[PDB]
RNA sequence: AAUCCCCCGUGCCCAUAGCGGCGUGGAACCACCCGUUCCCAUUCCGAACACGGAAGUGAAACGCGCCAGCGCCGAUGGUACUGGGCGGGCGACCGCCUGGGAGAGUAGGUCGGUGCGGGGGAU
RNA sequence: UCGAUCAACGGAUAAAAGUUACCCCGGGGAUAACAGGCUGAUCUCCCCCGAGCGUCCACAGCGGCGGGGAGGUUUGGCACCUCGAUGUCGGCUCGUCGCAUCCUGGGGCUGAAGAAGGUCCCAAGGGUUGGGCUGUUCGCCCAUUAAAGCGGCACGCGAG
RNA sequence: CGCCUCCUAAAAGGUAACGGAGGCGCCCAAAGGUCCCCUCAGGCGGGACGGAAAUCCGCCGGAGAGCGCAAGGGUAGAAGG
RNA sequence: GUAGAGCACUGAUAGGGCUAGGGGGCCCACCAGCCUACCAAACCCUGUCAAACUCCGAAGGGUCCCAGGUGGAGCCUGGGAGUGAGGGCGCGAGCGAUAACGUCCGCGUCCGAGCGCGGGAACAACCGAGACCGCCAGCUAAGGCCCCCAAGUCUGGGCUAAGUGGUAAAGGAUGUGGCGCCGCGAAGACAGCCAGGAGGUUGGCUUAGAAGCAGCCAUCCUUUAAAGAGUGCGUAAUAGCUCACUGGUCGAGUGGCGCCGCGCCGAAAAUGAUGCGGGGCUUAAGCCCAGCGCCGAAGCUGCGGGUCUGGGGGAUGACCC
């Protein structure tokens, strides 16, 4: 995971919908019912990709590390500072523009894709570059 | 090639019915002149698919006139895809927004090369070219590794010349596997 | 930019909070100079100085004294009877302590 | 006297009154300009401010006009949001009815429009 | 117009600490402790994906990484029944249901020759020993045994 | 366990939480008056004792340097020098 | 000014181009070259987040005056007071594990304190609805009409058939039905059929063997059933097998990926069983859309009465509107 050298302590929580669509390779992740999930879950979903494919040619990005859950004690009773920071993650809602490439050149992204997501934890769905966009 | 069926009604409520229907919200624009066209999607979309239709522009028949025009924008579907509103503009003459289709040929030196492959960032140039842009403007090398790359310098431009675009910028550049 | 103009925007912005209802705007300079009357920018301006009806370019702050004196009867009567101060690119020693005297006699009235 | 026009000032409008690019005016403006005993002034110099005047020039500050490259402006549509009434789902949550309905995103837009005093510019 | 952490700051006094299993009086489950309740922490059982082990073979035996539920046990969360009263352990005696079944069988599978293991789905029928030490149920140990299960019922049982 | 500042007060204002954060229980005799002047950090380019960073020259800049002290507001049309 | 939003304010951060700070760099006294190995102020482009960031900006809410404005409240003066702890539901933030019939605050309703009726089985707060008192009167809510029990086992058009009804996710699948789509060379289809499964195809290594049916790629040619750089049972190569092809056989429709709505697997319990019970699956059912119809509240109207309050005639009553 990745969310270093952040700045506050903690969140909060909600979720609803968000940004992400695009494209960026035309080998695509895209969450759909999801919320935040975990930077390591997300590290899975790269392992899993990056050993698949051949192990090499480079797969991209997404989302981040983001925030900082707390489920606090360890398991008292509460009423801590609802102090400690534990698990950091991805905070995803809307079907979300996951981007990964590496020059799979196929169904064999697919999988790669296949079991990362259908692991990491969520309803989704993924694709390619479908409506490009332009930009200024 | 393109065509549409219009909307007296427009804005919220019309498009609505439209998507029931199986349309969605159109924007007939031409400098200055404005009028809101609806969406037959199913083929508009064929159509849109084309994409070679979405780079070099094409003509649609609304009434009866026969006119030329691109999107120079579009509201494709949230929740989804598919649109929220398909837009387009019609020229005069003097068409110098262009986003023409760029192809370009990295013959081998990169993944037959050091593993490497070749990531394609540009892929199409915003340049300018009034009622004349090719349904492919191209260029071409034959390196991709070492820690390589190229862009709207290098760029060679061809007939119906223009750079609205930048002193390059990356066009294209090449990665490692697990190195090279 | 913001500097000069600013030694310009600064006497304005204070000058102009002042408020005793008129104010002439003197000008500094040789035939540069001349100082016309304006109260809130109701929109009017009272009377104009000294059109250069040049008397004596010479080592005369006294030019300045007397185009002063002058606007200072000038609009005396120009517009009847009433009180207040005005501008001025600078302090009162020279041209502008000149334009002073010279609206100085202008109240003064003697 | 009281017509528009050139302007020197000096006013409301906050960047289409901006940056910057080409031009261009002194006749008359006005600027730099000349010099400094005299007002008065630089913790150094009259650099600025200042006094003290022909000149020389219009480089520089400078005013209009052409140029939109950056910047500024930034609609029509369009979605998100949602004020209110109802549904659909154990669910986090989705969706339906009725008014309001920015943003960004191609348009395309601009290189100010004017308040008043006035040297005066055209019997 | 001065003295003032009256600084637990609206400040009883100037001037104050303790301890009670030796204790005693008022009311409240408007607060704990038992258990119950709801939650599930969770632990237990199960289910996905496959990096990957299984010479060869992903998945006979296995699962990295990450993921997804069932259940009400274990270590917890809460406060409403209860403080005009609900006896908490260990064991005894009589036990009653439950299946993720231990022995039983019926099974497909094997990396199954036989035999014997081990790998899941079906099925509670009966059955599911003695002692040792430990107040401990758990546990470790002696001897066997077809086998010598997990657990529901205030961790069943004081009107026994 | 008193007070100031920011969040959550959800847009008027305004509200808990053993909710997040973080300061003060000084002074400044002249940061107290008013008159007159001035006008940032930082970027770049060129320079004695320099020599990432003084001091000076040359440009550039919704002012992000600045205002005893924390935050926030403001704000160099200075409250700032 | 939160939602949204945007990124130029600050702070994040992901793939990118240029750049230096650590560096190879030795020519090693005009001491400067490629590489770059560099952390990049950076760099612009590609990228998404922020309650305590924001260049934009609402959805309402706030409020001043004019106007609606009578229910009936609205105002000020005044004596008699009770609670000073409460819970639930919906939305919006805390928190808690985004757990709890948890606890914090707020907008609303609520429930107590009326919230006594309907109701959903029965259930303080979930939808309907305000009970002053009558009626062997009729119209209605919600929500209902095979029966247990008032009300069509209505009509119309479908889709499931598992009993889903009669709680569950991850996820799995030649379920069921529906798209909006692909193969039809009647130059008569696919599974079923017949036969041939052709000669260079004969190392490249390894040849103990590739001489497709052993490992490191080969991607050519002739040649016709049209051609397998041979998808496959294999050992010692090799030798044999089904079509990947007719080629002929048949011909006349075939194998699919996306998007759909209705079901199954996944989902094991403790006194006994269960959609309320009987029950019921082309009305009897259930899900979806269509329209009609009757049921059922102290809710609403009609015979009447009681009662207080403004006003109305106040004669004492009183009566009536």
């Amino acid at each position: 995971r990745m969310k270093y050298r952040k700045q506050q302590r903690g969140r909060l929580k909600g979720a609803t919908k968000g940004g992400d669509y695009v494209a960026f390779g035309d080998y695509g992740l895209v969450a759909l019912e999801p919320a935040w999930i975990t930077a390591q879950q997300i590290e899975a979903a790269r392992v899993a990709m990056v050993r698949h494919f051949r192990r090499g040619g480079k797969i991209f990005i997404r989302i981040f590390p983001d925030k900082p859950y707390t489920k606090k004690p360890l398991e008292v009773r509460m009423g801590k500072g609802k102090g400690n920071v534990e698990g950091y993650v991805a905070v995803v809602k809307p079907g979300r523009v996951m981007f990964e490439v590496a020059g799979v050149t196929e169904e064999q992204a697919m999988e790669a894709l296949r079991i990362a997501g259908h692991k990491l934890p969520i309803k989704t769905k993924i694709v390619r570059r479908d409506a490009y966009d332009e930009a200024q | 090639m393109e065509y549409r069926l219009k909307a007296y009604y427009r804005e919220g409520e019309k498009p609505s019915a439209l998507r029931r229907a199986g349309k969605l919200p159109g924007v007939m624009y031409n400098r200055h002149l404005n009028r809101k066209v609806y969406v037959d999607l199913v083929e508009f979309d064929k159509v849109f698919r084309q994409a070679s239709i979405h780079h070099v522009i094409v003509l649609e028949l609304p009434d009866g006139q026969s006119l030329p025009t691109l999107v120079r924008q579009v509201n494709l579907d949230k929740r989804r895809r598919r649109p929220e509103h398909v837009d387009f503009f019609v020229l005069s003459d003097e068409p110098v927004e262009m986003y023409v289709p760029l192809r370009f040929v990295g013959t081998p030196a990169g993944v037959r090369a050091g593993g490497v492959l070749q990531e394609i960032h540009r892929d199409i140039l915003v340049k300018v070219s009034p009622r004349n842009i090719p349904e492919f403007i191209e260029v071409d090398v034959s390196g991709l590794e070492i820690g390589d790359s190229l862009h709207a310098s290098d760029l060679k431009l061809p007939p119906g010349v223009e750079l609205a675009v930048s002193p390059e910028e990356t066009i294209a550049a090449v990665v490692p596997p697990e190195d090279v | 930019r913001l500097t000069a103009y600013e030694r310009r925007k600064f006497r304005v912005r204070n000058r102009i909070k002042r408020t005793g209802r008129l104010r002439l705007s003197v000008f500094r300079s040789l035939k540069h100079i001349y100082a016309q009357i304006i109260d809130d920018e109701k929109g009017v301006t009272l009377v104009s100085a000294s059109s250069l009806a040049l008397k004596l370019k010479g080592n005369k702050t006294e030019v300045a004294r007397q185009v002063g004196r002058a606007l200072a009867e000038k609009a005396l009567a120009l517009g009847i009877k009433q009180v207040a101060f005005d501008r001025g690119p600078y302090k009162y020693h020279g041209r502008v302590k000149a334009l002073a005297e010279g609206a100085r006699e202008g109240g003064l009235e003697f």
